[PDB]
């Protein structure tokens, strides 16, 4: 099924003071330069990636221009909008300055914890 | 006495801060990703996909597979001074004319194969820990 | 085939299209605008 | 000669030595752990390979509810 | 006409397309739970 | 007289020792191959056999 890591793990409080905090993940405070260098990096990526997507916007209608057909052949038009939404929102940062992306990675990394505890920890049973 | 007791460790927290730099790796490629999600190519829910999943597994998993390592490398230490041991005594018969001095050094000489090639038995156990987990992602993709 | 212009005119046209197109320029200068607030209030 | 190494050959005894026990083709037990690991590790591979399974499954009725055919056409019935 | 719902709906009808997939759901989550059987079990 | 009478032996001992690790990787490789008998992907009957 799922397994929260032991509270007493010191893989998940090592990962607390190395970034900091991350919102519904982890707890445990440290040194909060994370935070912060990330969410300015990923406000610098939102700009770099609004002007690629631009970009992507000028070539991806010349395409278009070439086929002279409405609607649009190359891109479904119904998941253009969910997609962008779904993508922008996943790249704001919070107060903590991290995105909601970030956050499902630290469970992702949280979980791999987990797997490697219910390992180690039958192992140690065993034994 | 030294050296081979606390090797594991050391090995061990190489293979394990690796797997810290796969950490910051994975939060770094995170915007990236984010970033190709709003990409305008195709209707698929991941776009560039390919590497969300890839170095999602490889992050997931690494903790798991050094752990399968770190377990069979005490396994493998274990084998290989037996399979020392065992080769050993007979590999040295007829070195051991070999009289006076060639008796003496001789004997010394044993020990210099003996110890060294156990340093680096249990060492090869132990790039064990760093073999599997990459390799790993190799076969998956 | 006709030149560039007229399928571009004719891509505004379409009142569906001309909705999505911007309200998707829509989040794009809001997402811009959040890149540049950020990188000033951070600095 | 079917190929079925002597038995006086250590080989075998310490590939079973450090395997355990393997039903059928080894005799004899040792540092048993690998036994347990394989257990554990088993059975969190086959879940894994499992949630896998049901993602590709619902990946397969999506394509075929797209294309219309039965059950997809590269996987049969 | 023809949508997601009319192929669910017609792979559902057929007896026999229905019977290969229940058994096979069956067989992923009788495995699911052995899975998670020897899971409580190592702990 | 010393380090080649002895030396084939030592890197006997690592061929066979690579031997063992590669044996190792066969059976921790065996899980994913056996579960991709539920793909049927590819011409082949084992899904991915490679």
């Amino acid at each position: 099924l799922s397994f929260a890591p032991p509270a007493s793990d010191l893989s998940v409080v090592f990962l607390g003071n190395l970034f900091g905090v991350v919102d519904g993940v982890l707890h445990g405070t440290g040194s909060q330069i994370m935070g912060n260098m990330f969410g300015v990096f990923n406000s610098a990526v939102l700009a770099l990636g609004g002007i690629i997507i631009m970009y992507t916007l000028m070539v991806s209608t010349m395409n278009t221009a070439h086929e002279g057909q409405m609607l649009g052949q190359k891109w479904s038009s119904i998941w253009i909008p969910l997609r962008s939404t779904f993508g922008l929102a996943l790249l704001i940062p919070k107060a903590s300055g991290y995105c909601m992306m970030q956050v499902f990675f630290m469970w992702v990394i949280v979980q791999g914890v987990g797997a490697a505890d219910k390992i180690w920890e039958a192992a140690l049973s065993y034994l | 006495a030294y050296y081979i007791p606390v090797l594991p460790y050391m090995i061990f927290t190489f293979g394990s801060f690796a797997w810290l730099i796969a950490v910051i790796e994975a939060m770094v490629a995170a915007p990236i990703v984010a970033l190709g999600v709003t990409h305008p190519e195709g209707n698929e829910a991941f776009g560039k996909g390919e590497f969300a999943i890839m170095i999602l597994v490889n992050v997931f998993l690494r903790p798991s597979l050094m752990i399968i390592g770190y377990i069979a490398a005490i396994a493998l230490s274990y084998v290989g001074v037996w399979i020392l041991n065992a080769g050993f005594d007979h590999a040295i018969s007829y070195i051991q004319g070999y009289t006076g001095w060639a008796g003496v050094y001789a004997f010394f000489f044993s020990i210099l194969i003996y110890t060294s090639m156990y340093l680096i038995i249990v060492q090869k156990a132990f790039t064990l820990i760093a073999h599997l987990p990459d390799k790993v992602l190799r076969w998956i993709g | 085939m006709a030149s560039k212009k007229e399928n571009l005119k004719s891509l505004f046209s379409n009142t569906r299209t001309r909705v999505i197109i911007i309200f998707t320029a829509a989040l794009l200068i809001i997402a811009v605008v959040i890149g540049f607030f950020k990188i000033r209030g951070a600095t």
